């Protein structure tokens, strides 16, 4: 399924080239521009753990998730991955723990040392 | 608080 596919067939988008964050573009977005640091970004997401559990989804809450890009408000994999997206893009990300919650985890749904899968839609970005 | 931090 999708998590296996992005594990095996995703592109490393890290600066380190340590395969910590892999990406597949699922729906090509609009034009060429990507957001800049500090922009307000609006995303829809779904997240799965490596054991198949769907641990979170913005769609189920009927509101997007909004954060300021590149400020460390979210896991490193999201700062990295959303910065590569166009408006209207849908991508899959596979996040090793170093770019997510590491050995700490995140109570209550994310265990220690968790590799995470996400599907992310970039709805909009504004300065 | 995922999605924070």
């Amino acid at each position: 399924g999708a998590p296996a596919t992005v594990t095996e067939q995703g592109e490393d988008i890290t600066s380190k080239k340590d395969r910590g964050v892999l990406k597949i573009v699922k729906r090509v977005g609009n034009g060429e521009e990507t957001p800049m640091i500090g922009d307000k970004v609006y995303v829809h997401y779904k997240g799965k753990l490596s054991n198949g559990k769907k641990f979170d989804s913005s769609h189920d809450r009927n509101e997007p998730f909004v954060f300021s890009l590149g400020k460390g408000q979210v896991i490193k994999a999201w700062d990295i991955g959303v910065a590569t997206m166009k408006k209207g893009e849908i991508c899959h990300l596979l996040c090793k723990p170093e770019y997510a919650y590491g050995s700490a985890g995140s109570l209550p749904k994310i265990p220690s040392n968790a590799t995470l899968f996400f599907e992310i839609e970039l709805l909009d970005f504004k300065g | 608080q995922f999605p924070f931090v």
